[PDB]
């Protein structure tokens, strides 16, 4: 079951580099893009993602974010 | 053994959302064996490892591609689905 | 491709390798996307602005394991 999740990160490149980072090196995850016309999106698809964990990494090594899609 | 690229599966690719959507699938063989498949643009150009070499790949508007290819290989193209 | 952002493809060693390459990669200054790509799901493909791709190897061999550049486009 392939899955494509979209969160929306505080970036206040340096936030961003380490945002893509973070997502990258989580299990499950073939692929990530950084998105929007702020570029303050992250979409990761893959199999075996853990969305909340996800989140909660961000909140606490990054900044804020937020769940736009899971599909 | 043949190549038909109408029985070849899909290549396993990703459409990176900051770039255009490229037109074409690609399919690499070595003696008509596939060896890899990815997604390449039509109308434009690339440079890509065919075993042992560096060889420069032309693409048509209708996906054809063209280059020096090393003995045994080859590499193929097609048009994408909706393109 | 066309436009102003390159495509890169490496294929890397990797068997924990597959997060640290990708990791490796998205931390990269200019990178847009990577994506785990290829019939073998071993060739990462990289989407960006200013990355230089002879770096990005020496890096990834230095950090992570064996790599190869497959394709500049």
């Amino acid at each position: 079951l392939k899955q494509k999740i979209v969160i929306k990160v505080a970036m206040e490149n340096n936030c961003r580099s380490k945002a893509m980072a973070l997502v990258a090196s989580t299990g499950g995850v073939d692929s990530v893009a950084l998105v929007g016309d702020l570029r303050d999106k992250i979409e990761v698809v893959g199999y075996g993602i853990d969305p909340i964990k996800l989140i909660s990494a961000l909140r606490k090594k990054v900044g804020d974010a937020e769940l736009l899609q899971v599909s | 053994r043949a190549i038909d690229l109408s029985r070849e599966r899909d290549p396993n690719f990703f459409d990176h959302p900051g770039i255009p959507v490229p037109e074409c699938f690609w399919f690499m063989f070595k003696n008509n064996v596939r060896q890899d498949a990815g997604t390449c643009y039509s109308s434009w150009k690339m440079d890509m490892k065919v075993g042992p070499n560096w060889v420069h790949i032309k693409s048509d508007d209708n996906c054809n591609l063209s280059g020096d290819f090393p003995p045994g290989w080859i590499v193929l193209g097609k048009k994408r689905p909706g393109f």
